[PDB]
């Protein structure tokens, strides 16, 4: 019934109507206010601000990332009205699952990187890495930025679409019977930087507090948004990790014979991938319009 | 009792003084000049915008030559520039970082630069090593020292905070004349154009007229409701004018003994840190706490335009002695040359 | 003082290799330009090699390019001269000259004793002295006349034209820096004058004292090149 | 407390020789500013600007 | 471009000086400027002593940080002619004797010392240029004011005071009183410690504020404060 083969693969792949009825919204409700909050960081960033330092260098990257993967929405919604329906081509969507999947990771790894920042900047204050020049700022970001490139630009290499049943399949999400290099980052961009950001917010909470730092209205303030951003970075990667590792189990134990199963874990898995996109919608509220030296 | 007949002749010399003053005006400066053409608006562009220090700029000092520069800021580095090109001729490190005035000499040889050390360090621009040498410092001042104003390469009159003005000689390093009579401290300091006479801002709301040969003070200026901070004469040497934190600059003249006119603005009410006078005198340039300097009509009282940029307070000024350009230094350490 | 003495000459066989070394003391030699200028045994002074400060900027002759090799070492206060490959040309006795660089600055104005340095057996700015030896007599107004090829005089409004005086058996010293600049330590009799292409220097009230070859030297652009050298005798 | 006398004397004589001082009319004072200002008003480069030609800044 | 030899030159020996100012100033941003004040020669000394004529410059290490401190002390001037030159001081160190609460301050009649510091103590917390800045106030001599509290009470300094004669209440009080001076305890943090005659950790107890201060600015550095 859904068993197709993509790359010599067996598996299957769905077109419900529960996308058609949930997705379009949400990604339009995401567009418009990640659009708008991205877009008016990056006007503060470019013009407002006088001098940036590492730090704001950063944030900027982070907000850069959560922009370019905003911008590739539309495309996605226009994939999701007609039910995986993909009328742009070969190279175009190619270039909007590799910028969603390299935007996403890249936003992943900044907010990382803004974490180990606070991370040094509270737990270990008198380090040389609290110090670091605008210089060091933007090799490191050019370094992690073309880590993300080098990881995600296998998807460039793919023939696409998929014309199942003379319906162009726009995904790069495929549930199939094969160990992929896309499944595995998506499972390791959640779980490692989830470990280091709980890690190092754990941390500036204890040492914030066990200086009893936290009498200061500023600094329950910061720690307050510190949990803030973590808990959103949880509740907005988490689902769809642990869909996907549902997906795994099913994989093993049914394989890819009576896919009747796996329709209720991909509607899943799509529900609760729009929260990635959520997550770069609101990054800019708890990043940039919450510091009190942001204009 | 001696001492209340002693005041009560103090009192009535007081008194003699101001009745001396009021009958000598008939006509006063905004009178006689309400019937000359205005400067209308001047417009200043930065020209160049001098970067490299990296705490509040303190002070600076243009060159006799209106091409060189010095500036000091708490860094503990007087910096002189090329302004022509930007290019840093030297970079002086201070002993004291805690600089609150630096001078330039009018042979180009010397620069000047003192603070909360209270010492006046001279600094030999033109050496055979060189490099740029302490060529002494001069101490005796018991409080920080203010400003400081080189008369030629051997005299230097300093300002400071211990409600005294003092002329030096570098050769010997020793006082050569004390000026006492301030009762606050004194904060400004400028040299007449025949460097006989100079007169003297301090926190007693009032300026100081002195003679450098004499030792004294000849005429006493007030008017003002607070702290004088800065102060400056006309280009021809028989008026002045002062800066204070009253958000006003008064113009003085030596001859008439009196305040000419006040220059205000309902809008201005943080205070003034520099004053400095155009070539021909028409402009006067002050600068002020609220991050900008503004462009007086020295004549009619009239703000001749804004000199904004600045993302700090405006510390020092300077107008070069060809009158060509007028540079502005910060305490966001940079220094703007507008023309 | 500031004194610079100049070591590793001495005759060498042609196609050799041998370093010069030159030790600096009594001022910051951090903080200046250092040139190498040599002199052939037919008395006509020529630039060689020039390092800045910081060793940022390395300039060398088209007859020394890519053979002589021009380094300093700042913590000990020493300029050297890696020479390879020398020919009969390299027979000159070498100067180490001091020169620093900025707004009104003397470059040029100290030159080393020199080290003599034996072998044994189209652009650029022509700078001409028509007169290579003239009879002065002592107490009168002399002038020494010098032409270039290029106008010296910048867009900045400075002639990049240097006078040096070099008495029999002495290094040479600078008179004028930028065509009208008297050096420092220089006797106010010296005065120079020009414009363009066209140069002098007048001595007046001369003595026994100003007797030697006189040398004009463009810092227009590199390579330096000097005149002919014009020399007062009687 | 007898050396306020001698502070007190150097103050009455400041005041003193600063009264006896020859005073001239302050509408003679606006006449000779505005005469310097009009005499050396051509030569201020700022009062009015001079072209991009003659300005060292440009 | 359109420079000549000298021009670059002199640009080249610029971009040296900008280099060096550059190396310079990133040295001088890792060390920590300290504002010792108090009121006349009370703890100025001892502490200096324990740590290590215009404005007095002290250099001490501690845990590879250096410290710069400051004595303003012989600096009898108006202090708001020059105290915004230390609006960047990472901490203010205020020394102020315990033991000087019964002493006159000689200057003027009826004048206290403890209310001198109080009163300097109150325009140097509530000053302008001190508004985000943290003050590590040390209460000096707390051995003499010890042994010496049994013979003066302190109701002699503070007439509202209805304690009892021990050192620890007296001392809460004492601490209670200056902090009360703090009129902006939402932007700024008061650091108390008793100090001694031979006190070793005063230092560690500098270093642990100055630390919180560092804090503070790596945080507002990075947009969290
Ligand atoms: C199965 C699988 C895949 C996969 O390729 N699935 C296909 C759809 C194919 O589906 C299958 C399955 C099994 C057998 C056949 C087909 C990818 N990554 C992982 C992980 C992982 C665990 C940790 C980390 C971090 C260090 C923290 C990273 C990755 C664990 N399992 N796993
Ligand atoms: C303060 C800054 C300079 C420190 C930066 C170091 C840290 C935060 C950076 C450097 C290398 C980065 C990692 C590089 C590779 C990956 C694999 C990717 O699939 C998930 C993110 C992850 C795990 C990145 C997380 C963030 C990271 C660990
Ligand atoms: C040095 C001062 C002026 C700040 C300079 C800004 C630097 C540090 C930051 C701001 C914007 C950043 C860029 C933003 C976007 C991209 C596109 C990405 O595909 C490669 C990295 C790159 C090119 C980033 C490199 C680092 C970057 C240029
Ligand atoms: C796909 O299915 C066919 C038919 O059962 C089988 O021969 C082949 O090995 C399968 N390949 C994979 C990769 O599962």
């Amino acid at each position: 019934d859904h068993f197709l083969e993509i790359d010599k693969k067996n598996c299957c792949v769905f077109r419900d109507d529960f996308i058609v009825k949930v997705l379009p919204p949400v990604l339009g409700l995401e567009f418009i206010f990640g659009l708008l909050g991205n877009g008016l960081a990056l006007w503060i960033f470019c013009f407002h601000l006088k001098s940036w330092k590492s730090s704001r260098i950063f944030l900027f990257n982070l907000a850069v990332a959560d922009f370019l993967l905003i911008i590739c929405l539309p495309f996605l919604m226009d994939n999701y009205v007609r039910r995986w329906d993909w009328k742009f081509g070969d190279i175009p969507c190619r270039l909007m699952l590799f910028m969603l999947a390299m935007n996403r990771q890249g936003s992943i790894i900044f907010l990382t990187v803004v974490a180990v920042d606070r991370y040094f900047r509270v737990v270990h204050p008198h380090h040389a890495l609290n110090k670091i020049s605008n210089r060091t700022a933007a090799i490191i970001s050019c370094l992690l930025w073309g880590i993300t490139i080098g990881l995600t630009v296998h998807l460039l290499k793919k023939k696409m679409p998929i014309q199942n049943g003379g319906a162009n399949l726009c995904s790069s999400f495929s549930i199939c019977h094969t160990f992929q290099w896309h499944e595995a980052m998506f499972l390791l961009e959640f779980f490692l930087p989830l470990g280091i950001i709980l890690f190092c917010s754990a941390r500036i909470i204890w040492s914030l507090r066990q200086r009893q730092m936290d009498r200061h209205a500023k600094i329950k303030r910061a720690i307050t948004f510190i949990m803030v951003v973590a808990i959103v970075f949880v509740i907005c990667f988490l689902p769809s990790v642990v869909v996907r590792i549902r997906i795994f189990w099913l994989l093993h134990t049914s394989g890819t014979q009576n896919c009747e199963v796996y329709r209720s874990v991909d509607l899943a898995f799509f529900i609760t991938l729009s929260f990635t996109y959520m997550n770069s919608m609101l990054d800019p509220v708890v990043y940039y319009f919450s510091s009190p030296s942001f204009n | 009792s001696e001492l209340d007949q002693l005041r009560q002749e103090a009192e009535q010399l007081k008194n003699q003084i101001r009745d001396a003053r009021k009958a000598c005006a008939d006509a006063t400066l905004s009178q006689i000049t309400n019937n000359i053409d205005p400067v209308g608006r001047i417009q200043m562009r930065t020209r160049r915008t001098l970067r490299g220090h990296l705490a509040k700029i303190y002070a600076m000092h243009w060159g006799t030559d209106s091409r060189l520069l010095v500036s000091a800021s708490q860094d503990g580095k007087l910096i002189i520039w090329d302004s022509y090109t930007t290019n840093k001729v030297h970079a002086i490190p201070l002993r004291s970082s805690w600089v609150m005035t630096c001078a330039y000499a009018p042979s180009g040889n010397y620069v000047a630069c003192g603070g909360l050390d209270n010492i006046c360090s001279i600094y030999n621009l033109k050496t055979r090593e060189g490099n740029v040498r302490v060529s002494r410092e001069l101490a005796g001042h018991t409080g920080y020292l203010s400003c400081c104003r080189f008369l030629d390469d051997n005299q230097i009159v300093t300002s400071s905070g211990d409600t005294t003005c003092a002329l030096w000689d570098i050769e010997t390093g020793q006082q050569t004349t004390t000026f006492t009579g301030h009762t606050g401290d004194v904060m400004s300091l400028s040299l007449a154009p025949d460097t006989r006479l100079f007169v003297s801002g301090a926190c007693d709301a009032s300026a100081k007229l002195w003679d450098v040969r004499e030792g004294m003070c000849r005429q006493t200026f007030t008017g003002h409701e607070s702290d004088i901070n800065a102060i400056c004469f006309f280009p021809n040497g028989n008026a002045f004018a002062t800066g204070s934190d009253d958000a006003t600059c008064r113009l003085f003249d030596l001859r008439a003994d009196q305040e000419l006119m006040t220059y205000s603005h309902d809008n201005i009410i943080c205070g003034i840190t520099s004053v400095s006078f155009s070539k021909s005198g028409r402009l006067l340039l002050a600068g002020y706490d609220d991050f900008n300097c503004n462009v007086w009509d020295a004549l009619k009282a009239d703000r001749a335009g804004v000199l904004a940029g600045h993302d700090n307070r405006v510390s020092c000024l300077g107008v070069t002695d060809d009158g060509m350009a007028v540079a502005t230094g910060s305490w966001d350490s940079f220094l703007k040359i507008w023309n | 003082d500031v004194q610079l003495v100049e070591s590793g000459g001495g005759l060498v066989q042609p196609g050799g290799s041998r370093k010069l070394s030159c030790s600096a003391s009594g001022f910051a030699f951090s903080s200046f330009g250092m040139h190498w200028v040599r002199q052939a045994p037919e008395k006509g002074l020529e630039w060689v090699a020039y390092i800045s400060s910081g060793s940022g900027t390395i300039y060398y002759a088209d007859t020394v390019k890519g053979r002589f090799t021009i380094s300093r070492d700042d913590p000990k206060n020493t300029l050297f001269l890696q020479m390879t490959s020398l020919r009969s040309e390299d027979t000159a006795m070498y100067y180490c000259v001091r020169s620093i660089y900025y707004y009104g600055s003397s470059p040029f104005d100290f030159w080393g004793q020199g080290t003599t340095l034996t072998v044994s057996s189209g652009s650029d700015i022509v700078m001409t002295q028509a007169t290579s030896s003239v009879p002065v007599t002592p107490g009168e107004s002399v002038s020494i006349s010098c032409r270039s090829s290029k106008s010296l005089l910048h867009s900045n409004g400075n002639t990049y034209l240097y006078w040096f005086l070099q008495r029999p058996g002495q290094s040479p010293q600078l008179l004028i820096y930028r065509m009208s600049n008297l050096a420092s330590g220089v006797p106010d009799r010296f005065s120079g004058s020009g414009s363009g292409t066209a140069f002098t220097l007048t001595i007046s009230r001369l003595e026994a004292e100003d007797v030697g070859v006189y040398y004009c030297m463009q810092h227009l652009e590199y390579p330096l090149t000097f005149g002919a050298g014009t020399k007062l005798e009687l | 407390n007898t050396a306020s006398i001698a502070q007190a004397r150097k103050l009455v004589e400041q005041l003193k020789m600063e009264a006896n001082i020859d005073r001239i009319k302050v509408s003679k004072a606006a006449a000779d500013l505005m005469a310097y200002c009009e005499a050396h008003a051509k030569e201020d480069p700022l009062l009015t600007p001079v072209p991009a030609s003659e300005n060292p800044f440009r | 471009c359109t420079l000549s030899a000298e021009d670059k030159a002199a640009v080249e020996r610029s971009k040296m000086i900008d280099r060096n100012l550059r190396e310079d100033g990133e040295k001088a941003a890792r060390e920590v400027k300290l504002l010792l004040l108090g009121a006349g020669e009370s703890g100025k000394n001892t502490i200096v002593k324990q740590m290590k004529t215009g404005i007095v410059e002290t250099h001490f290490t501690f845990k590879d940080l250096h410290f710069k401190m400051f004595d303003v002390g012989a600096q009898r001037s108006e202090r708001k002619k020059w105290i915004h030159c230390f609006e960047g001081v990472t901490a203010i160190i205020f020394c102020v004797a315990l033991s000087d609460y019964d002493l006159v301050l000689a200057e003027d009649e009826e004048m206290n010392r403890m209310h001198a510091s109080m009163k300097l103590f109150d325009s140097i917390c509530n000053n302008k240029w001190f508004t985000d800045t943290s003050i590590i106030l040390f209460l000096n001599k707390k051995d003499l004011f010890e042994e010496k509290i049994k013979k003066s009470p302190l109701t002699i300094c503070y007439p509202e005071y209805a304690g009892s004669n021990t050192y620890e209440e007296a001392a809460a009080y004492i601490q209670c009183q200056f902090e009360d001076l703090n009129k902006r305890k939402d932007t700024k943090e008061i650091y108390t410690h008793f100090t001694c005659s031979t006190d070793t950790k005063n230092v560690q107890f500098v270093f642990d504020a100055v630390t919180d201060v560092i804090i503070k600015n790596n945080l507002k550095d990075c947009g969290l404060f």
